[PDB]
RNA sequence: UCUUAUUUUUUUUCUAUUUUGCGCCGACC
DNA sequence: ACTGTCTGGACTGGTCGGCGCTATGATC
DNA sequence: GATCATATTGTCCAGACAGT
């Protein structure tokens, strides 16, 4: 890591003051620290300070920083006594699955199916587990599901524990360099996804710090590596990065345009620090960066990058709550709200200086309530600066309502599931198909239903991630969830297949039965290798969700050819006649037509100063500029590529 | 000249300054001894 | 194996080290090493087993002015050939004075020191506006430590 | 010219490195040593610091550029 | 970064070879600058006409310059005497200096027209009979300090010279004609203020900065004195080395004040593409900031010596001169119209794939001292436009009758025996009052003598040495007649105070021109302070006034001005000469003037940016034109890019 | 079935007035 | 307590006139 | 050819001091 002016010495001494003149000095306070965004205390008697549950609340509002108070090293129970003391202490229906100690910070993680019944109403048994084993708790939730991802994530930070410490120490030195600093000037600058679409990255300057945002890669245009990669010939780009001046690194959400590009600095040491995200969209994020690679290596085109640049993604990525706000950098602070597009799909919130300044960069998103995820938060503390997506902002976008949509979708299965038919939906592995099986499980809760429902291909780790956390998905979701007792995603109708065995006996049964496969557009996977296999079936109907690209599979299906040309493998060409049934239901997207973009300026609160409209077409962005100029007077720009606009 | 004002450097006092009219021979000496690391202390007297 | 010094001619210690090692070389001498290192100005180490081989050896040469009647202690040399960055030792907030470079003659502080890429980020200190530039590691020398 | 090799550290003339036998060579170099004997001090403090230098007498350094 | 300036070369002399005769001798090609430079064996061959020398500049696209080798070269001594022989007795040769390192000879003469030729070849007739190429600079008819010291500089350090010229020839023609793949403005001052202006042009292989200026009137801050350092992209190129010329619109501090503070710190060692008169204005007018800067007591900016660098590191632009100053980027200069050697800044970028206007501070409507600025260009996309008097009730009153009101005011003050004095700066209105001044004498109007105190006869000499960059009428007049308007005997320059004195114990009637519209320095304070009892003396102002100085405060009305004498002691000045105020002799564009060059470009700019000027001014400027013409006006602040391609 | 962060108006000009030293030798009073 | 020895400093002032000296071995 | 860091470390009188 670079070397900077590191003025913590002075915050660290103050801050140690004013704790010495708040907590009682018989808690025995020894050492003050920061691990990143986070202040961390080791005290020698932690059996004297969470008597009363205010004490720690009333230090995070003083010192205006969350607080971790950890024990110390040398008071540390054994690792056998500590792990039986805290799992007799908790309730049985706790149902805690994994425990696992550092004790080079004393922190116990504590995956649990029920992290409720282990955190307590107001932490009040979080603190008393420590009161009885002198460790600093961590709870996680431990998915009904099995998750190889979240598994894998939670193994290497676990087996990684010093050099993610090292790296959380370093990254907390290098936030808290300046003390409460006004910025002199603020500029946003647009290295990808201005006035396009796809491969967005947003460059916030001021002249303190240097924030990237939704870093990410085109998968259109990926021949060309101009058109598909971030500009990183911009001068602002090229001296943060020779620099290493870059503080901190925003993930809108888990998605190849906004999250492709990061293990590339990673593979090329170009840049090295943290990532603030969700742990949902850390996750799927590295889900999807395993896929792309697996594609490209198949392809038989150089892969971007290794597995290994995105391990180092995850150990160098922290991970936010919704509403949580922390400090990335000595003018900056960070904030993720709720955006609804996708799970851990988050508004960026930047407020820069003491109320200088507020960026709101909302990125793909939804406005009206969806079946899976709450609506985006309009409602902010602040707001001078708001940029959002342009991608459906064009005069024509209306999509028809949800309803419509689910009608549709339900009555297609009645009118092809009757006729021992198998519906087959080719969708992305992290977008709309989690709402089409939440559409299709709310549909068979009636009981019209009894078909087997096949998750092939990686349906199954985003099902597994989305019931890890289920706090980030919509408030009917959340209530089911947590105030009675039934999952929509542990419905028995939903299968996994893990080989190709499960998957042929599905085929050749002839049982009804309904495949979620992800390929994409059908470019490669088990959907193509389904569609191959029940082309002769004239009974089924595939189902088309998602823009078909052209030169696809899924656009020669959607264009109604009789007869597709498909290569294969060890040669030759597999053309057979093909008897699917084509349908097209447009409706289960998670991007906002022009009417939610217009009704999500009209209700936001506060009116920002000026409106920046990106992440879309040229024209659809210039017309959604000028509909918002001309309707609500809002000074409103949709600047191209490479374009620093001052705000203050 | 610049400036347009007398100071002394070592200590400041930017209003107890007096001319002295003296030979050059004598500020000379004086530079040759600050030189020699000997500070001599001119303790000015009224001419009346 | 003893160590002794020979005051050469300040800024050609290698040339005469050189000098030295042919002489050594066409002349038989029992020398055992000779060391010149780039930071020492005007000196040069001999590692000898007396201080009359070294003052014979050097004898003959006008640009070799003596030799030191002591000898140094392997302890005093040893960080010489030790393998490490002249980058090391520096952190920011401090006041350097830059040897050499464009900046010639100049005192600046520093603001980013990295030890991967050999260089340096100084800012001046009698430039009015800041405006950092970047100078090799070795170019500059720490006058007064302060964070 | 004048260069130095970047593997073994040592000075030659030419533009053969005719003691490791590798095929880059540097321009830049600072901190003339110079090797007589192999039991000398100073060689083996060149040896524990960097193993492919001080193999023969001649000319070495410690940092390349 | 990798170049390829020897593949180039090396097919450039492949084209000579191909169409230069064999006979001609070609021995090196190499490039100087913007300019190929090829040395010859046989200089008679090269130039048996110019449509050779033509054609091979126009197939190239380059400054073609033919020397003859340093193999061959006649002595010095006989070279001056074929030289005076060759060159016609009407053409005064003042002085004649010969570079041997490089065959050239530099011929400082009065009359240049003759000495270079009716279409050139007297020029090539020289270095054919004489083997030296020739180089012909005007010989000022009024002796120039700054001039001749520019010229000195340039002499004796012609290997510094020379090998400052080859690197920059060599770093411009890394790459052959390249197309960029973007085009960004980026505004490191100058936007939505006035002054300190900094203009950046970023492509993906070049940067190019144009008017690095300073901010006189906020230099208390260090903030708004001088242009954003901290911008990442100022920062990189300035690190990285990557900033390949600098190109200054005219000389003032405004747009040349922080130049010499890069070579200060050694942060720039390319070169500055300025016309001459440009050059010679800006050392003056950095010189005479320094000393008053370190009068005031406050550390100067930067010393001479880097004064001295900045000459070292200039490139002489004409009018209308096309260069090729980046590998993307050709650069041209046209006719401003503010001041001398203004020059308003067309940069091509790509092979038409932009093309870019930065007119600066420029006057529109035709001024007697300057021809009107250039409105027609061969392409143009984009024009970043001054908007110091670009607001809606910003209307300068027409120079006609302002000049009949100050001659009338100057009649009425001689009338009665009184002295005028007339405050102005350096550059600009002084010059155009001497001319309305000149004019109205040369009909028996007035035959007082006009005395010009405080550098001010240095800007006239600098004038007189360039009149090829001034208006029509002063061209015909100096050229075609054998009348000089700034050699009138009535124009007169002092020696020391001594002769001030005597000026102001005279009891005839004169004219003074003082060097310092606000009365801060100069002589200006000495003559107001020594005329103001006097009441049958008058003072002129030409310029604005800033509040709490002495101009101010006279301007206002005050007839007594309490001021800080001599023993430190306050003394009043009673003023009962007459104050006059005429305030239209501003060489900035007034809104008309502004809105008619915008409706008369040629042709029409896809997009203007409005620059150089308040922020309320800037903005209703663009909103004016956007409402009248319908171009895209943008008036954004500092640290903003605006991506043109 | 869930913890510990915050938020907003009062400083001005495009620039200026008579070569020492060192040392030697010789001569005079 | 005496006695020979080591160390340190000054050697009249002024004037006329002249003579003559105050870099060099590497480096590209 | 034109530059450039370095360029070595006579007598006599009076006061202070080891020696017997
Ligand atoms: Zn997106
Ligand atoms: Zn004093
Ligand atoms: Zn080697
Ligand atoms: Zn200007």
């Amino acid at each position: 890591m670079i070397r900077r002016e590191t003025f913590v010495d002075d915050i660290l001494k103050e801050i140690r003051e004013i704790i010495v003149q708040m907590v009682p000095r018989e808690a025995g306070i020894t050492d003050v620290e920061f691990e990143g965004p986070e202040l961390v205390i080791y005290v020698k008697n932690p059996e004297a300070m969470m008597k009363d549950g205010e004490l720690i609340k009333n230090l995070a509002k003083v010192l205006k920083k969350r607080i971790s108070v950890r024990p110390d090293p040398d008071i540390l129970l054994p690792p056998e006594k500590a792990e039986e003391l805290i799992k007799q202490l908790v309730p049985p229906e706790a149902e805690i699955t994994n425990i696992s100690f550092d004790p080079s910070v004393g922190e116990v993680l504590i995956e649990a199916r029920k992290p409720g019944l282990v955190i307590g109403k107001n932490g009040e048994t979080l603190r008393l587990i420590t009161q009885k084993v002198h460790w600093a708790p961590r709870v996680v939730r431990t998915p009904p599901i099995q998750s190889q991802t979240i598994y894998s994530i939670r193994s290497i930070l676990q087996t990684e524990s010093k050099d993610r410490r090292k790296f959380l120490r370093q990254v907390g030195r290098n936030i808290y360099r300046k003390s409460e600093y006004k910025s002199r000037w603020i500029r946003i600058t647009g290295l990808g996804g201005f006035r396009e679409v796809g491969r967005s990255a947003l460059l916030v300057q001021t002249d303190e710090s240097y924030v990237l945002v939704d870093f990410g890669v085109n998968i259109a245009a990926l021949k060309d590596p101009t058109k598909a990669y971030p500009h990183f010939d911009a001068p602002e780009f090229r001296y943060v990065l020779d620099e290493g001046l870059l503080d901190a690194i925003i993930i809108t959400h888990a998605a190849l345009d906004h999250s492709g590009m990061l293990p590339y600095l990673f593979r090329y040491k170009l840049f090295d620090g943290p990532i603030y995200t969700t742990p949902p969209t850390r996750d799927l994020m590295t889900l999807l960066q395993q896929d792309f690679i697996e594609i490209q290596h198949m392809n038989g085109v150089e892969p971007l990058y290794r597995p290994k640049d995105i391990k180092e993604v995850i150990k160098h990525t922290i991970t936010l709550d919704y509403g949580e706000v922390r400090d990335i950098a000595p003018d900056i602070r960070l904030t993720l709200h709720n955006a609804g597009h996708i799970l851990g799909s988050s508004i960026v919130h930047l407020h820069i200086g003491n109320g200088l300044h507020n960026i709101a960069i909302t990125g793909d998103f939804k406005f009206i309530p969806t079946r899976l995820f709450e609506p985006a938060v309009s409602r902010f503390p602040r707001l001078e600066t708001l940029v959002m997506e342009s991608t459906y902002g064009g005069s024509n976008d209306y999509q028809m309502p949800r309803e419509e949509a689910e009608k549709r979708l339900i009555e297609v299965i009645h009118q092809t599931l009757k006729r021992g038919g198998k519906v087959l939906i080719p969708a992305m592995a992290v977008g709309r198909a989690q709402e089409i099986m939440m559409v299709l499980e709310e549909y068979a809760r009636v009981g019209g239903i009894e078909v087997p429902i096949y998750l092939d291909g990686m349906i199954w780790e985003a099902t597994a991630i989305h019931t890890a956390y289920p706090e980030y998905l919509s408030k009917h979701i959340r209530e089911q969830i947590f105030h009675e007792g039934y999952n929509p995603f542990l419905n028995p109708i939903f299968k996994s297949v893990a080989n190709s065995r499960e998957r042929q006996d599905i085929i050749d049964s002839g049982e009804p039965a309904i495949i979620i496969a992800t390929s994409g557009m059908l470019v490669g996977g088990p959907s193509v290798e389904y569609f191959k296999q029940l082309a002769p079936d004239p009974k089924n109907s595939i189902i088309f969700v998602s823009y078909q690209a052209e030169g696809t599979l899924g656009r020669q299906v959607q264009r109604g050819l009789r007869e597709i040309p498909i290569v294969g493998e060890d040669g030759r060409t597999e053309v057979i006649n093909v008897n699917m049934e084509v349908h097209t239901i447009d409706g289960f997207s998670g991007a906002a037509d022009r009417r939610e973009l217009m009704s999500y300026v009209a209700r936001v609160r506060p009116r920002p100063e000026r409106i920046i409209t990106v992440h879309g077409e040229a024209h659809k962005c210039l017309d959604l500029s000028s509909s918002i100029h001309k309707k609500f007077g809002i000074s409103t720009r949709a600047p191209n590529n490479l374009d620093a606009i001052r705000l203050k | 000249k610049r400036r347009g004002k007398v100071y002394c450097p070592v200590c400041g006092e930017d209003e107890r300054i007096s001319k002295v009219e003296m030979s050059y021979a004598f500020k000379l000496l004086l530079d040759e001894l600050k030189a020699m690391v000997i500070r001599p202390s001119l303790r000015l007297k009224d001419r009346v | 194996g003893k160590i002794f010094t020979v005051s050469v001619t300040v800024g050609q210690e290698t040339t005469t080290a050189n000098l030295i090692y042919s002489k050594a070389k066409t002349y038989n001498l029992p020398l055992y090493a000779i060391l010149s290192p780039s930071k020492v100005k005007g000196y040069i180490f001999i590692e000898a087993p007396n201080k009359s081989a070294v003052e014979e050896a050097i004898r003959g040469i006008r640009h070799a002015k003596r030799v030191l009647p002591g000898e140094i202690p392997f302890s005093e040399i040893e960080h010489f050939l030790e393998e490490k960055p002249a980058v090391s030792g520096f952190e920011p907030g401090d006041i350097v004075e830059l040897i050499a470079g464009p900046f010639k003659g100049e005192k600046a502080k520093v603001v980013r020191v990295d030890e991967s890429k050999d260089e340096i980020v100084v800012e001046l200190v009698s430039s009015v506006v800041p405006i950092p530039v970047t100078v090799r590691g070795e170019y500059v020398r720490l006058i007064s430590k302060r964070q | 010219k004048e260069r130095a090799c970047r593997h073994c550290h040592y000075i030659t003339t030419e533009d053969r490195c005719p003691v490791c036998g590798s095929r880059d060579l540097s321009d830049d170099w600072f901190d003339l040593v110079i090797v007589l004997d192999v039991e000398s001090r100073i060689a083996k403090k060149l040896r524990e610091s960097i193993p492919e230098a001080a193999k023969v007498p001649g000319k070495y350094a410690i940092r390349v550029r």
